[PDB]
């Protein structure tokens, strides 16, 4: 069980990017996916999650409005409207019981300047 | 709603 | 925004035919009432100085006839055992009250009910366990046809004596498809850790067993109930009491009014006898149409109205009640704000796992018509049950077609600069009556039958189309200016 | 939720007992009766891995080193003897109460 992210990301503040999440070695569908960022003077915030069963995302407060997930069962991607953010944007599997994060991604270093 | 159909 | 002046008289006009038509009614009822007393027993009460209520109906007449007897000191007990264990054990009150649901369900169908019902559920979750929701609706279905096959049938009428006993066990099966249906699938689609352990075996039972809607109550979302029994927060029982106070007068005031308007006016024989449709002048007709959907609203109204108060005593939100139906004015409002927890299972159980629009038109074409081959599937799949599941689904297709060729870009431009908003207000409220005049008669034929919305067809708009259907439509323009006027509130 | 931890930096010697305390702002209890605190390690330049799952439990990466007791509000987690490959930053997450946060990070340094 993997889980592989697109890279390295630079994209103008008025343009929009898209990451990608591919998760191998296990059924996809069976565990949903959680999108979190790690800005560089901050600590983790959990941005959302996607229920990969069914594609039904729920969205921290925060990040509404500009962040979208969608699927491509086994890559999973997010789209956003680009801003002085600059996080590293994380991707974790889910497990069904007693713990929230198993396996992580490495992790798209996003540059916006 | 309602199982009742098709009575009268 | 209209003049308030012409649409008071739009409300007037609306008011106006819908009061002439059931003096009508009353009158034909009142010259035909020998005849149909001869026909239908009609049952004799002292409640309206001897005028005969019409006893033709089933959901009424038995319904009721269970409430005088079982249902509502049953009723009394779980709301008294809710409230005892909201006082006394906060924690272990979903338990206590899955207990009495099973006790109520045994006292009241004796084992055979009880059984059945736990096997159901049984089979359910251990099909549900495989985490598949292609085969637990393959499941659901099996269980669902298992009613309707001849042999179950004639085996639960050798379990029971009075045979509506048999009746009640149909329905409450029925009703339990949808409950473990809805859960299985819940559970299915689980994927976070803190939801793991809301969905188990006792949650389960719980749910199943929960006797407000045991037997007819509205589809209760798992969600709100899982939610509602774990909040550990009381609900001031000094308001509770007001709360049960209210909703009981209101109760007894919709209980009077439907029983006023089955007093009044003989619908149901009036439509058992199809001969005597045909004799009565049009003017009855519409009046026999526009009484039929009030009455069944009311009906429903009074039958839901016990379980949403049961609710509301224990905390829980219950699906709001139906809209009047004189307010409707179109196939998506109806199914939108009349029976609301049947929408909600619908459109989450039903219509977005097979794909909603995302898999475009001809997609959600498909999308409804199988949500609506269920729909009828769980009502019975009769003959005149899948007529009017057809034509209701060509009504709501021809609706959704017709908003989103108006709602282009470029036409919605053309009609903006053409003429003022008032005067699309007018085209939208016709185009609303003709789209009105058919979902009346779609709700007849659920209602009366086929033969029923036969004669409507052919009296009301072939055989007198110059004038009698331009009348109607007048009409139901008017009344669709009240509806769509009023529509923006719950907009 | 906001949740805290102390203390922000923590610098203890290599083969020495460090103790990090996470403080919520209210109860993590979950209506399930169980509470989803756990405890992220994300040594430099990584993806953070997970260490204890439940308060006291422990997660298959993690050795017996790795013990953290916490109480209904304010959690603990304790290294025994640190074998200088546990250096890092600790994130304490709370899963209970949407939105899920996690903690400010304890990052441990060779004093
Ligand atoms: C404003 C609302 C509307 C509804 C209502 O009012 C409220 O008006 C209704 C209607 O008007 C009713 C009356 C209709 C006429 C009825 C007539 C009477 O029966 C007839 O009485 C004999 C004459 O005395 C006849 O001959 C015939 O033999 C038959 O026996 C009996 O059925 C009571 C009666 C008078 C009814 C009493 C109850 C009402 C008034 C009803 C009710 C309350
Ligand atoms: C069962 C009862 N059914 C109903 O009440 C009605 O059919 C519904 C389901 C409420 C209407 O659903 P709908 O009209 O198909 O949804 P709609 O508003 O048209 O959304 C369509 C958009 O959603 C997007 N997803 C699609 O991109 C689609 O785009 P367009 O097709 O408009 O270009
Ligand atoms: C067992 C074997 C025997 C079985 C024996 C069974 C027997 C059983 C019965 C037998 C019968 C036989 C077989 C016959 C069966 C049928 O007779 S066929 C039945 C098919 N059902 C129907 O046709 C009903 C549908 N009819 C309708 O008119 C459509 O619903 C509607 C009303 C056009 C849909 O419009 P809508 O949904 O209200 O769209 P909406 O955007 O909400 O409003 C209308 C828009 O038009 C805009 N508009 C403005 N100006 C205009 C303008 N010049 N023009 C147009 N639109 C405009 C308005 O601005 C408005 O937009 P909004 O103001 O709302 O933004
Ligand atoms: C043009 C005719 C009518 C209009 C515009 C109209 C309008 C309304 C509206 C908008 C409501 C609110 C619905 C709700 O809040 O649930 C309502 C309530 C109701 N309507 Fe009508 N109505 C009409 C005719 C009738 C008739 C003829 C009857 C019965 C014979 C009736 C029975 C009821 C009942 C029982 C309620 C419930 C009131 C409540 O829950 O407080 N309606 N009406
Ligand atoms: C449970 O089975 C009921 C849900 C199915 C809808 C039944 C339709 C009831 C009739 C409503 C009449 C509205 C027409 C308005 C014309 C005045």
């Amino acid at each position: 069980i993997q889980l592989v992210q697109s890279g390295p990301e630079l994209k103008k503040p008025g343009e929009t990017v898209k990451i990608s999440c591919k998760a191998s070695g296990y059924t996809f569908t069976n565990y949903g996916m959680n999108w979190v960022r790690q800005a560089p003077g901050k600590g983790l915030k959990w941005m959302g999650w996607i229920n990969t069963y069914t594609g039904e995302p729920t969205y921290a407060d925060d990040f509404k409005g500009r962040f979208a997930f969608s699927l491509e069962t086994a890559y999973l991607q997010i789209n956003n409207l680009k801003d002085e953010d600059m996080a590293t944007y994380f991707c974790a599997r889910v497990w069904n019981y007693d713990y929230y994060f198993d396996y992580w991604g490495q992790g798209t270093t996003l540059t916006v300047s | 709603c309602g199982p009742g159909r098709g009575f009268g | 925004m209209l003049p308030r002046w012409e649409l008071a008289l739009y409300l007037l006009a609306s008011l106006g035919f819908h009061f002439y038509s059931f003096y009508e009614v009353y009158k034909v009822s009142r010259e035909h009432e020998e005849e149909l007393d001869q026909e239908f027993e009609l049952e004799t009460d002292t409640l309206f100085g001897g005028l005969k209520k019409d006893a033709t109906d089933f959901e009424w007449s038995f319904w009721m006839e269970w409430g005088k007897q079982w249902l509502v000191w049953l009723l009394l007990g779980h709301m008294v055992v809710s409230q005892m264990a909201t006082l006394l054990a906060r924690k272990h009150r979903p338990w206590i009250l899955m207990l009495y649901g099973m006790w109520a369900c045994w006292c009241v169908l004796g084992t055979p009910g009880v059984a059945m019902v736990l096997l159901h559920t049984t089979i359910s979750f251990c099909v549900a366990q495989f985490r598949s929701q292609l085969l637990t609706w393959l499941c659901s279905l099996l269980l669902l046809s298992t009613l309707r096959l001849q042999g179950v049938e004639e085996v639960k009428r050798r379990w029971y004596k009075t045979e509506n006993e048999y009746y009640l066990l149909q329905f409450t099966l029925t009703v339990r498809c949808l409950y473990y249906t809805s859960f299985s699938l819940e559970l299915c689609w689980q994927q976070l850790p803190a939801a793991s352990t809301s969905y188990s075996f006792p949650w389960m039972l719980a749910y199943v067993f929960y006797y407000p809607v045991l037997h007819n109550g509205p589809i209760l979302s798992f969600s709100e109930f899982i939610k509602q029994m774990q909040q550990q927060e009381h609900d001031s029982l000094k308001a509770s009491l007001c709360v049960l106070a209210l909703g009981l007068g209101r109760l007894l005031c919709w209980w009077w009014l439907a029983e006023l308007m089955a007093h009044l006016m003989y619908m149901h024989a009036i439509y058992s006898s199809i001969p005597l449709l045909e004799t009565v002048s049009c003017w009855t007709l519409g009046g026999l149409a526009l009484a039929q959907v009030l009455f069944f609203y009311v009906k429903y109204l009074v039958l839901f109205g016990v379980p949403a108060l049961l609710m509301r005593l224990d905390g829980l939100t219950p699906p709001a009640l139906p809209r009047c139906v004189s307010t409707m004015f179109s196939f998506t409002g109806m199914w939108r704000y009349f029976d609301v927890g049947l929408h909600n299972f619908l459109i989450r159980y039903v219509y977005i796992p097979v794909g909603g629009s995302q898999h475009g038109l001809l997609g959600t074409l498909f999308s409804t018509a199988m949500t609506f081959a269920f729909v009828s599937y769980w009502h019975g799949g009769y003959d005149y049950l899948w007529c009017w599941a057809a034509l209701n689904w060509l009504g709501v297709t021809v609706e959704n077609g017709v908003r989103r060729l108006v709602e282009t870009p470029c036409i919605q431009d053309s009609l903006a600069r053409y003429f003022s908003p008032q005067a699309r207000r007018r085209f939208h409220a016709a185009l609303a009556s003709c789209s009105t005049s058919m979902l009346i008669l779609s709700n007849l034929v659920f209602l009366g039958g086929n033969e029923v919305g036969k004669t409507y067809w052919n009296r009301i708009f072939i055989q007198g189309w110059p004038w009698v259907t331009l009348s109607v439509l007048g009409f139901l323009y008017c009344y669709s200016h009240v509806g769509i006027a009023w529509a923006q509130t719950y907009a | 939720v906001l949740m805290t931890q102390t203390p922000l930096s923590l610098p203890v010697s290599l083969g020495d007992q460090v103790s990090i305390s996470c403080r919520s702002s209210q109860s993590i209890v979950h209506s399930n009766g169980n509470t989803y605190l756990e405890w992220y390690l994300q040594k430099p330049g990584q993806s953070p891995k997970l260490l204890i799952y439940r308060v006291s439990n422990r997660f298959s990466g993690v050795p017996d080193r790795f013990s953290g007791s916490g109480s209904g509000t304010d959690f603990t987690l304790k290294i025994s003897r640190v074998e200088a490959e546990d250096l890092g930053v600790y994130y304490c997450f709370q899963g209970s109460h949407v939105p899920w946060t996690f903690g400010g990070g304890t990052k441990l340094e060779i004093k």
